[PDB]
């Protein structure tokens, strides 16, 4: 796991894309040291340990870049949760006020998240192997498992969102229509975090009311992925932040 | 409160002290403890008043020109031949803002 | 001259009034303003009080 | 900064961009254009009918955010513009949604797009 | 430790530069969910059915006042 | 002892720096009451009151709670024995228990043994609880000095000093904050004893 | 050693940073290029012997 956090700048600003060319070559030359260029306009590296960003900065101001480079103190990328299930609902209608999306949030289990980290829930499965799958271990329900949608940040991520409201929900015509986006829009909040922009983790988000606009067209379509990616917000940040 | 200052009273006085001995002819710092300047003339010494027997309080260089963060170490000032505790002439002063009131209440009370 | 010469707001950003007077370089803070924290401590600080409804 | 006009270099209540990227705040720029039909942000003559008005959005605090992503748009913020919509997007939003995909369409509404009519109103990263 | 406290060199400064510490220092949800309650309700029961018959009118039997007797 | 601590005090130049000389020698235990009390002694024979000494021995107070039950009796002694200085001394004398309180260092409660009855003042007292509770409010403020000077929690100390049991001590004591010019105290508590009757 | 040869920034903002454990000297030599900048003419010595 990668988790330490460095941030680095050079003396004069002028010679920034020189220490481009040199953080390419270490980005090159070393396996998982991963750079970014974040927001805030900044170069940031997330590594490993004490040695490895030492021997890291030794080669990058020793033979790929010569410039002189301040260097900010370590620090560690961060993880966001809950503790408790969302007590009510804020639900998010699209800018065009056509689709209103009621979802609530709640934690899951750790094991389970562990096993989607495993690839043992590999969902690449059918629905049914999935049930198999979750009923048999933690006691999770069938039609839970019919629920499950998909898991947010990426092929890996240890947040589920799921989709339980029954005589609206055999409306697969319009949600079966929707599912794509949803699933951009959850996959968005999970990975930008809705507090400090970092992964969230072992999250649960359960879809109870999908008042869809009747053909949702592009409109629908265009302007639903920030509805629902506030919908995620609105349930974590209502009902129970944590890092 | 000014950390410069108390730094240039240390080494004024310590060059003061070092043309002395450079007058008779040499530095040795046994040959010349402090108790042959500090002596008040009467017993004969010379007489001097020192400022540069103070601990020099230091702090965290970075944050210290950054937002007055308090006082950690403590930089020794001149170098007095035991502990020895040779007194200051800041105590012997006496701080303005309370001359003002002093001043205040004496001249009310006698009008 | 302009380089010879100092001036110093006080406004919503700057809370610190800078002066320079005869030998002296002062620094007023109100308690008002951003001092959620005061002490008080060393004697370089003098206590400032309004005359009029004698409070600090 | 973000949303103040740049000849006044002050706020702009109402704001109509430049077709080359910054704010010209239709009501001084009116003056400026009726009493010397030039620019400021270039000292060069420009036609009147390239003065198109924008679509700042707003939120609970009214700031002027982005309506797409909710994202509060600020001198930090990449702040693209898409002309013939009349409705301005983040430009990471605009980006990662339709420059991934192909749907070259509106970002606020149903309509479609061109290829060319989204231009950087606010990047601090140029 | 040097810890950022003290003389670069105590050579030129008449002291012997040395350093100490201070010593004297220190409302869909409920009804949403309902029809979830509902949910398992018409599902488990007609598994319950198929589970001691599955000719779909023994179970849709089960399933019809495992649906009306609970929504009333 | 008191002669290296006057020194160790004449050579610093403000109390940290002063408190780290008597920390850095040493001494046994068992002195550490009368370490407050001194420092209690050589500024009430100061010039004049600076929080110098004030500081000192309220950081020693801080540092361990010795000198705070010390204080607590230290206040009582003067409190007993602040009849036996002149005015001036008297008058650095109010104004460090007034450093004290303000600085929480001394608790609000010891106002117990501050009865404020006309034949059990001592016009010393008077005078004492004067400067006192100037210092009081022109150092914290009046407001939260009423503030406090009413929460209940400590009612039971201030009883001494806001009469409403015995009404000939609380016109007396009333007309003291009068005196003072604590208005707001004084017509609160007569207001009670108006409602009494 | 006699020192080798003799205004602003951001990362030293004190909005912006987290001491739970203080920077000591003894880090700043075990991590010359890491604890340090413009480390110049410095030997990286290492032991886990």
């Amino acid at each position: 796991t990668s988790v330490i956090k460095i941030a680095v700048e050079p003396v004069n600003p002028s010679e920034l894309p020189k220490m481009l060319d040199g953080l390419r070559k270490v980005n090159k030359s070393y396996p998982s040291l991963t750079t970014k260029v974040e927001e805030s306009g900044e170069h940031v590296i997330l590594g490993t340990g004490e040695l490895y960003l030492d021997c890291v900065m030794h080669d990058l101001r020793k033979m790929y870049s010569e410039i002189d480079i301040k260097v900010a103190d370590p620090v560690v990328t961060f993880c966001e949760t809950v503790v408790e299930t969302s007590s009510l609902k804020c639900f998010a209608e699209t800018p065009n006020k056509k689709n209103k999306i009621t979802m609530i949030a709640e934690p899951l289990e750790k094991g389970l998240a562990e096993d989607i980290e495993n690839e043992v829930v590999q969902i690449t499965w059918n629905r049914k192997k999935l049930g198999e799958f979750f009923q048999t271990k933690y006691d999770w329900d069938l039609l839970a498992a019919r629920s499950i949608w998909a898991f947010g940040p990426d092929a890996t991520g240890p947040n589920i969102l799921v989709d339980d409201t029954l005589p609206s929900e055999v409306d697969k015509a319009l949600l079966g229509s929707v599912k794509d986006s949803i699933v951009q829009g959850f996959q968005w909040g999970t990975r930008e975090g809705p507090l400090c922009d970092e992964l969230i983790r072992n999250v649960k988000f359960k879809i109870l009311d999908a008042v869809v606009a009747q053909e949702p067209l592009h409109r629908g379509g265009g302007q639903i992925i920030p509805t629902a990616r506030r919908v995620v917000y609105s349930a974590f940040l209502m009902a129970t932040p944590r890092l | 409160n000014t950390q410069e200052l108390l730094d240039l009273l240390v080494k004024c006085e310590n060059k003061i002290q070092t043309r002395i001995k450079i007058g008779l002819n040499s530095k040795m710092p046994s040959r010349f403890p402090p108790v042959v300047f500090y002596t008040p003339k009467e017993l004969g010494g010379l007489g001097m008043l020192s400022m540069g027997h103070v601990l020099i309080p230091q702090s965290d260089l970075r944050w210290s020109k950054q937002t007055d963060v308090g006082i950690t170490h403590f930089r020794s000032g001149m170098s007095h031949e035991e502990d020895q505790l040779i007194p200051n002439l800041y105590r012997y002063i006496q701080p303005w803002e309370s001359e003002f009131i002093d001043s205040q209440r004496v001249w009310a009370e006698y009008a | 001259q302009w380089e010879n010469s100092f001036v110093s707001v006080y406004s919503k950003d700057n809370p610190n009034l800078l002066f320079n007077m005869c030998g002296f370089e002062c620094r007023i803070l109100p308690k008002c303003r951003t001092s959620y924290e005061e002490f008080t401590h060393k004697d370089g600080v003098w206590n400032l009080q309004n005359e009029v409804t004698k409070e600090r | 900064p973000f949303d103040h006009c740049s000849l006044s270099l002050q706020p702009f209540v109402y704001p109509v961009c430049t077709p080359d990227g910054i704010v010209f705040d239709l009501l001084n720029i009116v003056p400026w254009l009726k009493k010397y039909g030039t620019n400021p942000s270039n000292g060069e003559k420009l036609d009147g009918r390239s003065l198109i008005k924008l679509n700042f959005s707003k939120n609970s605090e009214g700031k002027y955010h982005c309506p797409v992503l909710f994202t509060v748009f600020t001198n930090n913020t990449h702040i693209v513009a898409v002309r013939t919509t009349g409705n301005v997007y983040a430009y990471e939003a605009v980006e990662q949604l339709n420059i991934k995909a192909k749907n070259f369409r509106d970002l606020l509404t149903d309509e479609p797009f061109s290829r060319q009519d989204i231009i950087t109103l606010q990047d601090p990263t140029n | 430790m040097y810890n950022g406290i003290g003389l670069p060199t105590p050579r030129g400064s008449g002291t012997n530069g040395y350093v100490q510490r201070n010593l004297s220092l220190v409302p869909d949800i409920l009804d949403h969910e309902r029809k979830r309650r509902v949910e398992l309700r018409c599902l488990e029961l007609e598994e319950m059915m198929e589970e001691q018959g599955y000719e779909e009118q023994q179970i849709q039997e089960k399933v019809a006042t495992f649906r009306l007797m609970l929504l009333e | 002892f008191r002669r290296t601590i006057y020194l160790a005090i004449q050579s610093s130049l403000d109390f940290e720096e002063c408190a780290h000389k008597l920390l850095k020698m040493e001494f046994p235990e068992s002195q550490t009451k009368e370490l407050c009390n001194m420092i209690l002694d050589c500024c009430a024979q100061q010039r004049t009151y600076e929080k110098f000494f004030g500081l000192l021995a309220g950081r020693f107070c801080m540092l361990k709670k010795e000198y705070m039950e010390s204080f607590e009796g230290i206040f009582k002694e003067q409190y007993d024995t602040i009849h036996r200085l002149e005015t001036n001394k008297l008058r650095n004398v109010a104004k460090m228990f007034a450093h004290l309180l303000y600085t929480d260092s001394l608790p609000w409660s010891v106002l117990e043994c501050i009865k404020l009855s006309e034949e059990t003042t001592t016009s010393s007292s008077r005078i004492f609880v004067k400067i006192f509770f100037q210092e009081l409010c022109e150092y914290m403020g009046l407001p939260k000095l009423n503030a406090r000077l009413k929460d209940e929690t400590l009612q039971p100390f201030f009883e001494g000093l806001l009469p409403r049991d015995n009404p000939r001590n609380t016109r007396f004591a009333i007309n003291f904050f009068t005196s003072i010019g604590l208005g707001g105290l004084t017509d609160e508590l007569r207001e009670h004893l108006k409602n009494t009757p | 050693f006699e020192p080798l040869v003799r205004d602003w920034n951001e990362f030293n903002d004190i909005n912006k940073i987290i001491i739970r454990q203080p920077i000591r000297t003894e880090y700043k030599i075990a991590f010359p290029y890491l604890y340090n900048n413009l480390p110049h003419h410095v030997h990286l010595t290492w032991y886990h012997t």
